[PDB]
DNA sequence: AGAGTATAAAGATACTGAAGCAGCC
DNA sequence: GGCTGCTTCAGTATTTATACTCT
């Protein structure tokens, strides 16, 4: 139907014309006979018929008397749907400001006046004059007047010249600022102006005057003078939604201001003193504005309650505006509420649905077919049979449910899994069945958490909850590729349990010709059920073109894995099931099936493995007694011998032999210490009581304890509970965050007594009160994620590009964090990789990469990658399939269409919740390289590097990096480059608690300009003796030798300054302050002996400022180009540096703090993106100096960091979309032959379609640098103001954009619900690009 | 009671006051203090009378 | 003190024995504990918790279903489930679930009538909350409309 | 009478549940000493005994 | 409330994360029930006409 | 609906951001 | 005079005691 939504700004004329007449009296009922007033709130002649056509006095009643208007009243006879938008006006008799207008931050008036705010408030609110029209005087068209200073101006000059206060003054003004010739000479003092402060001052206020001037607005417009009144029933007198009423408030408001208005006028009927009309007309502003927005002004005004009432914006803003409340999350029809339970005899693609509930929703489908077949005549009839519940209803019923899928949802709703399809089966209850296995998407326990059901209407809402959203279809988590089936804690019990083995057990050793054999001997008692045996087996397998051959043999199993193999679909190894089985086990069972077969077997096959782990769960009867918690009966000696221990370490230090600090850190190792221990010895106590003999004379294996059994299996726990269970459990925090010195030595079969219980009560309180407050942080996170990004429809299959990133294995250090097989698991290659062969390829170069080739890769030794990604995809307003990968819940490629944006957003969102709040000793064996190396063979052998951007690379024997390593200025290697090591032994090591600066040449050194009283300092080392003469810090020397640093000019016996070697500059370096020079003057210098020396969060909260760019505290400052350094001009406030280059001009000369300890010295060369000081880094840096795939891997290196140590496991693509969504405007800096500004920021696809444009001619495009916006930014400054003001503030991005007098196309996806259309992501998006193909 | 309705009285008052002083006696009675008190004061109670039966409208209403 | 009053009755100082099944009569291995525990009653009552909805009682302001079981109100379809339902490629079950079935007067009217002629289709239409929006904020000075 | 789950004990470490179920049992082994003792009639002196 | 005789195993899933089984000898002997009290009350109010 | 009226001094969030504003080399 | 460190503010997570006399 209609195109985008426009807006702009509200003309006096245009209130006039929407008007049905204006509103003049400020009472509202007559109280006895409940009809409108005669001209009041709610009279009908001004918007409609209280009720159907009629009116107050009762001529008109029925069709009879349609379209006439009444006599008396003469209200018009109309439906009275209409009495429902009809809007009325005020008329003011003294004009008003628009409180947005005016203290919006900033001010569209303060910033278009120039004046600053308390002027124009102090006007507005009467305490000053201002002098429009200063005229022959020495009065300014801005100034401002004291009454004392009006008064004598007056005396003196009561003159024609003008001179007002109030709403009527700042109307004259704008009604008296031409734009045009403003802007012009704007334009020309910009292009004069010099400072940059004043220079973007200027250039705001010269595009908020082009904004007004280009539109068609006006600027008096911002002043009320003609006030629109909401229709009556959208704030009917008493809303009356049953029980308790409400006030519907805006009335009372509305009240106040006509009444105040009519006062007004009436005292223009007397003439009264005009400091009385001055206090009228300043009650008039207030109330005007206390009713477009309250509490904006300085104190909102309260009904009752001291409640604050809501004002007529606050049904905007919040969490209760029309936005967050009614246009968003509506409340639905056809719907119900249940609580839930299991019912493990379901298949996975059904659920439960009691009768009395699907009765209730399906109501309408029952009365068509039974008005179909007959049954009834009028609707009534079929009512009535419905409640009597004949017996003929139920078959109906039954008939209808037949394939009609329900909707079931639980409360949080974290990600795409909270909200699946089904279909329902009639249960005799009133709760709702739900498959055990699908309680893990749902994150449902069974306390007695509740559930909603929906049911779909019309075809294709069926169809859809039937191909897309069934619980058949959804095994695969849409953030990794992992199986969301697994068979969670009672299953994997059964089955863990069942596929063992006892050593010498009943009915072994015998041979048995199939499964079948095994389960009948089985079930006849005649052979247990885990004893060895020796079986023949068949094997079917794929390895033809599709097609399964057989395979026999006779393998050596027990008794329970041959039954369950009968489970087993066709192609699988045999050896999936000889193993004992724990849970990932079978989860990776699963996905093998998944992998091999398809999906249909996959399905099937879980459900049987239910069945099976279900059935012999409980065949088994696994109970938990209180002898399955075992005490080492050697922990009270360890505790015995720890607490003996300790009393010599409190006797010694109380006796004077080591300070607190020191005695504490012992206790608390001596505890960690035996706590360990005790743990040991009781889990290996506990794992092998079995002592059995086997027809000879006794053996081990790995027992049967149930907890144990509980353990390993991976069912339920970790070693840490049944280490608190039978060992002692751990040493409690504080409050603070430290830790009590006595742990708790007692455990949860013997009692803690009371002060233990204290503490770990303590603990726990924290912990939850922790819980809490992280479900709220954590939603917010989410809900700014899934805004940001929002809209990103893959819309193209490939951007045609030949870029990507260097995907490559992530290592630490020591241990590698990830193999390169995951991160390219499953995405686009960019260009063909080659072999280590080189000139060898080993795959082409668009390909997906499925297992096969990742294997492939992994056999060969490949390193790294360049593969495609989105961050540099080549796509305007979407981006293309093959950039993005694998859907990651298929095995294929996306389609074309899907919302990634969103599944991105809830993917990285969800597992928020469970987040919290030297030398190089190689181990391995491999060769050695180097990166970044400058260096020199020692006087003692061997070769001590001296750079900083210098890194150790410890590759294996076959040309994969392993290992990694830094190594500071002046750390003495070891051993050379390409030389094998072995593990344990070092291969360099430096001072850490100095700063070596050994020079790297052959020469001589002296104690010039080493002069004490105004450089250096006489000091005789207080530890050896010998002359260690310090330079202080130039804060520290007199006030004349502060610029004056000392300098070492490195020479030789000669005194001819020593060149570096190839350079024609020697070391002259201004050693600092704290600089000892221990070694004498005039001795030769040797590598290998300092020239001087000069001695020394991860929660959310992590995630939250990486995503929002936060800037750190203390940055690390870079090298914009090369050059070498200088010093100059000691703190101008703050210390200076100047950089020069090799060939081009020196840009750079800028402040840095006294603290900051340089890290690149004075003759030294560096490069763009080098580093010059120390600590944590600035994102836009990182983008403006080393480019952009650069800032992209910091962000995935830092936030997959946040999210490894907690187990979760997120894909990459995710990251990925999200920060391409972050970095989306440009801030243009040369026009090139295009049009834009200087200052202004793009849209990135925008500028460079503009490009695009004119280098299709010869002519040049624009040159740009993008910039790096937090989320939280780049959401609200986006091209929609309907997308923005469904986000936060709605006031300032809804008066920008009304002053602007924007237009929004809709193309997206949280404005197009809104609307209420078919949003452009399922097929929807198929029928937006139909619908804009028509224009 | 409240700062929405005080207001609204005080408005009323001053507007009565100043409509009212028309007719204060010159010769007799030179106190005004007490005069424009009992006009505010008149006016006041009519605002309060006003106010309390819109309410009472509203309630039966509902 | 346990286990010598478990003697001074007779059953294993253990406290697990044997049990059967009764759907097949054949022992549980492994001895399982049976005891006797002080078992409550929350009043979390289903028949309190269960409650559905085909149509009933709008409001006035904003014409969408009423909240609560007191009422007979509908359920709360949030944001959340929006982005979830919006995940998928689900286009159509999105649109109905915020025209029809909550506030296009008009539409929701014209499908109960199909419901009951046995034709399942819907007419879109405009919802009513967002007219709501639009005479709410035109009552502001801010001309806000539609284009063609 | 009723089948609890034992895998919601190791983890949510609450043996009490566990330990109290056995006293449970004893004590109600007193019970069924008695009523033994006493539906079969008895003398007084041996209840008082035992 | 009232205290039963119960037994620590899985049962065929029936308790499965943490569902309860319960037998009908405590149904039939209705150890479990309970009775609600709802009052309701009518008024004889005075208005026009 | 209106209008004349005469003592009186009567309050424990926490965190982030951006413009404003006094001051300095 | 421009540059700079505080500084202030904006943004986010039912139920109200009393004319008088006309006219
Ligand atoms: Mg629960
Ligand atoms: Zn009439
Ligand atoms: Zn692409």
């Amino acid at each position: 139907e209609f195109d985008a939504i426009k807006i702009a700004l509200a003309s006096p004329d245009m209130i006039r014309s929407w008007s049905f007449g204006e509103v003049k009296k400020p009472e509202t009922i007559n109280y006895r006979t409940f009809k409108p007033e005669r001209d009041g709130l709610f009279c009908a002649r001004i918007f409609g018929p209280v009720k159907d056509y009629e009116c107050l006095c009762g001529k008109y009643k029925r069709l009879k008397h349609r379209g006439v208007i009444c006599e008396k009243c003469g209200v018009e006879v109309t439906q009275t749907k209409v009495r429902r938008e009809r809007m009325g006006h005020i008329e003011l008799a003294s004009p008003t400001a628009h409180i947005w207008f005016l203290k919006s931050l900033p001010s569209r008036i303060g910033l278009l006046l120039d004046m600053p705010l308390r002027d124009i408030e102090r006007v507005l609110y009467f305490e000053s004059y201002v002098v429009i029209e200063g005229g022959m005087t020495n009065l300014e068209r801005q100034q401002i007047l004291t009454e004392e200073q009006y008064l004598d101006a007056l005396e003196e000059f009561g003159d024609e010249f003008d001179a007002k206060m109030g709403a009527e003054a700042i109307q004259a003004l704008l009604k008296s600022m031409d734009l045009e010739q403003e802007c012009e000479q704007l334009r020309e003092e910009l292009n004069e102006t010099n400072s940059e402060t004043k220079r973007k001052k200027l250039t705001k206020r010269i595009k908020l005057l082009e904004a007004f001037v280009q539109s068609g607005n006006k600027p008096e417009w911002m002043i009320l003078t003609v006030l629109p009144v909401l229709p009556p029933d959208l704030r009917p007198l008493v809303p009356l939604d049953g029980g308790r009423f409400a006030t519907s408030d805006l009335n009372d408001l509305y009240r106040r201001v006509i009444n105040r208005n009519n006062r007004l006028k009436r005292l223009l009927d007397l003439a009264a003193p005009d400091i009385i009309v001055r206090n009228e007309k300043r009650m008039l502003q207030e109330a005007v504005d206390a009713l477009l927005d309250n509490g904006r002004r300085g104190r909102a005004i309260t009904g009752s309650n001291k409640r604050p009432l809501k004002s007529l914006a606050d049904m905007i803003k919040g969490k209760q505006g029309r936005f967050r409340q009614n246009l968003l999350g509506k409340r639905v029809d056809y719907s119900g509420r249940s609580v839930i339970t299991v019912g493990p005899y379901l298949r996975l693609h059904q659920c439960g649905l009691p009768k009395k509930m699907a009765l209730e929703l399906f109501k309408p489908f029952i009365y068509g077919k039974l008005e179909l077949r007959g049954l009834a005549t009028t609707i009534k009839a079929a009512k009535k049979m419905v409640e009597r519940e004949e017996a003929v209803v139920w078959d109906i019923l039954d008939e209808v449910i037949r394939e009609h899928p329900v909707l079931l949802n639980r409360a949080p709703t974290l990600h795409r899994l909270g909200i699946q399809a089904f279909e329902p089966v009639l249960i005799e209850g009133k709760a709702i069945q739900l498959h055990p296995l699908v309680c893990a998407a749902y994150n449902a326990d069974f306390d007695g958490d509740q559930m909603a059901v929906h049911v779909p209407l019309t075809l294709e809402a069926q169809l859809e909850a039937r191909a897309l959203m069934m619980s058949t279809n959804n095994i695969l988590s849409p953030a990794n590729g992992e199986p969301i089936i697994v068979p969670s804690q009672d299953v994997v019990l059964g089955l863990y349990y069942m596929t063992r083995d006892c050593v010498n057990a009943k009915g072994e050793g015998m041979v048995l010709t199939g499964p079948k054999e095994a389960e009948r001997l089985y079930r006849s008692g005649l052979a247990s059920l885990h004893a060895r045996v020796k079986v023949r087996i068949t094997e079917y397998e794929k390895d033809a073109n599709g097609e399964l051959v057989a395979k026999t043999s006779l393998k050596d199993t027990t008794v329970g894995r041959a039954i369950l193999w009968m489970i087993v679909p066709k192609g699988l190894p045999y050896s999936i099931v000889n193993q004992a089985l724990g849970k990932k086990a079978i989860s990776k069972m699963l996905n093998t099936c998944y992998r091999i077969l398809g999906l249909k077997p996959t399905v099937i096959f879980a459900d049987q493995i239910m069945y099976t782990g279900f059935a012999y769960a409980a065949r088994s009867g696994a109970s938990v007694g209180i002898d399955d918690m075992v005490i080492p009966e050697k922990k009270h000696e360890i505790i015995s011998e720890a607490e003996a221990e300790v009393a010599e370490i409190q006797e010694q230090f109380q006796s004077g032999l080591v300070t607190a600090g020191e005695r504490y850190n012992k206790v608390i190792d001596i505890w960690a210490a035996a706590n360990d221990r005790v743990s040991k010895a009781m889990m290996d106590n506990l794992q092998t009581e079995t002592v059995i003999n086997r027809d000879g004379q006794e053996e081990k294996q790995v027992s049967f304890n149930s907890i144990y059994m509980m353990a390993d299996s991976g069912a339920r726990g970790s070693a840490a509970q049944i280490r608190q269970l039978a060992g002692m459990r751990g040493l409690m925090a504080k409050p603070d965050g430290s830790i009590i010195e006595t742990p708790i030595t007692a455990n949860f079969r013997e009692g803690l007594n009371v002060l233990q219980y204290f503490i770990s009560t303590h603990g726990a309180r924290k912990g939850l009160a922790d819980t809490a407050l992280k479900t709220a942080n954590s939603g917010y996170l989410t809900r700014r994620l899934v805004d940001v990004a929002q809209d990103l429809v893959v819309t193209e299959d490939d951007c045609g590009t030949h870029e990507g990133i260097m995907m490559t294995p992530v290592i630490e250090g020591g241990d590698v964090k990830e193999p390169l097989r995951d991160r390219v698991l499953g995405r686009v290659t960019a260009e063909d990789v080659l072999k280590p062969g080189t000139a060898d390829i080993l795959v082409p170069r668009n390909t997906l990469l499925h297992e096969q080739w990742c294997d492939l890769l992994e056999e060969n030794s490949v390193d790294a990658v360049k593969v495609r990604s989105v961050v540099s995809c080549d796509t305007d307003f979407g981006v293309c399939a093959h950039c993005y990968g694998r859907d990651l819940a298929r095995g294929h490629i996306i389609n074309k269409g899907e919302a990634i944006g969103v599944i991105a957003a809830q993917s990285i969102g969800e597992p928020g919740t469970q987040l919290t709040m030297s030398s190089i000793q190689v181990k391995n064996k491999g060769s050695i390289k180097l990166s970044n190396v400058k260096s020199v063979v020692n006087s003692s052998g061997k070769l001590v590097i001296t750079s900083r951007n210098t890194e150790l690379k410890l590759i294996d024997e076959f040309g994969r990096t392993k290992e990694s390593y830094k190594v500071p200025y002046g750390a003495v290697l070891a051993k050379g480059d390409g030389e094998q090591v072995a593990g344990g032994e070092t291969v360099a090591n430096w001072d850490p608690h100095t700063m070596p600066v050994i020079t790297e040449v052959s020469g001589f050194v002296r104690f010039t300009d080493m002069i004490d009283g105004q450089t250096i300092t006489r000091q005789t080392d207080e530890l050896t003796g010998l002359s260690s003469l310090v330079v202080l810090d130039s804060a520290e020397r007199t006030a004349g030798g502060k610029d004056l640093r000392p300098a070492l000019k490195i020479v030789d016996a000669q005194g001819n300054d020593v060149l570096i070697p190839g350079t024609d500059m020697p070391a002259q370096y201004f050693l600092p302050g704290k600089a000892i020079v221990q070694l004498e003057d005039g001795v030769q210098i040797s590598s290998g002996d300092t020239l001087a020396r000069i001695p020394q969060t991860g929660g959310l909260p992590r995630v939250a400022d990486l995503f929002e760019a936060r800037r750190p505290k203390e940055p690390a400052i870079l090298a914009e180009i090369s050059g070498i350094v200088s010093f100059g001009k000691e703190t101008k406030g703050k210390r200076r540096l100047v950089i020069t280059p090799v060939d081009g001009s020196d840009p750079y000369e800028e402040m840095i703090p006294k603290w900051r300890q340089l890290n690149v010295f004075e003759g030294e060369r560096v490069e763009r993106g080098d580093v010059i000081s120390d600590g944590p880094e600035a994102p836009h840096d990182i983008l403006r100096l080393r480019g952009v795939h650069a800032v992209t891997r910091y962000i995935v290196n830092e936030v997959q960091d946040v999210y490894r140590l907690q187990g979760v496991k997120i894909n990459d693509k995710h990251i990925e979309v999200i920060v391409r969504q972050m970095l989306r405007k440009a801030t243009i800096v040369n026009a090139g032959s295009s049009d834009f500004l200087e200052g202004e920021q793009v849209e990135y696809s925008r500028v460079k379609i503009a490009n695009r444009e004119l280098e299709a001619n010869g002519k040049v495009g624009a040159t740009y640098s993008r910039d790096l916006l937090g989320i939280t930014k780049a959401s609200l400054a986006t091209e929609s103001f309907i997308s923005a003001a469904s986000f936060q503030e709605t006031t300032r991005v809804l008066t920008e954009a009304a002053v602007a007098g924007k237009r929004d196309e809709l193309r997206g996806l949280k404005e197009n619900v809104i609307v209420g259309r078919l949003i452009p992501a399922g097929t929807g998006y198929a029928y937006h690009q139909d619908r804009m193909r028509r224009r | 009671y409240t700062q929405s309705w005080k207001q609204e009285m005080i408005a009323d008052g001053i507007e009565a006051s100043i409509k009212g002083l028309h007719n204060f006696d010159e010769t007799k009675y030179k106190n005004p203090h007490a005069y424009i008190t009992q006009a505010c004061f008149n006016a006041f109670v009519q605002r309060i009378k006003k106010e309390r039966k819109e309410v009472a409208k509203k309630y039966s209403y509902f | 003190e346990i286990k010598e009053l478990l003697k001074l009755g007779d059953l294993p100082t253990s406290g697990q024995i044997r049990l059967y099944d009764g759907r097949t009569g054949e022992q549980f291995e492994r001895p399982v504990t049976v005891g006797y525990m002080y078992m409550l009653k929350l009043n979390h009552l289903v028949d309190d918790k269960m409650h559905a909805r085909s149509t009933g009682s709008y409001s006035l302001v904003t014409q969408q279903p009423l909240g609560g079981k007191a009422q007979f109100g509908g359920q709360r379809f949030g944001e959340m489930e929006v982005w979830a339902l919006e995940a998928y490629g689900a286009a159509y079950t999105l649109q109905e679930m915020l025209t029809v079935k909550s506030d296009d007067v008009n539409g929701r009217t014209k499908m109960y009538k199909n419901i009951v002629d046995g034709n399942h289709q819907m007419e879109p239409g405009m919802p009513e909350s967002f007219n709501v929006l639009l005479k709410e904020i035109r009552s502001l000075g801010i001309n806000i409309e539609l284009e063609d | 009478d009723i089948v609890l789950n034992p895998l919601g004990v190791p983890s949510r470490m609450n043996i009490g549940q566990i330990l109290e179920t056995h006293l449970g049992m004893a004590a109600k082994g007193i019970g069924d000493k008695i009523n033994a003792m006493l539906k079969q009639q008895q003398e007084v002196a041996k209840l008082r005994e035992f | 409330g009232q205290n039963m005789r119960v037994a620590f195993m899985p049962w065929n899933g029936y308790n499965f994360e943490d569902s309860i089984l319960v037998s009908e000898r405590v149904v039939q002997e209705d150890r479990f029930t309970t009775i609600h009290i709802q009052e309701l009350a009518c008024v004889s109010r005075d208005t026009k006409l």
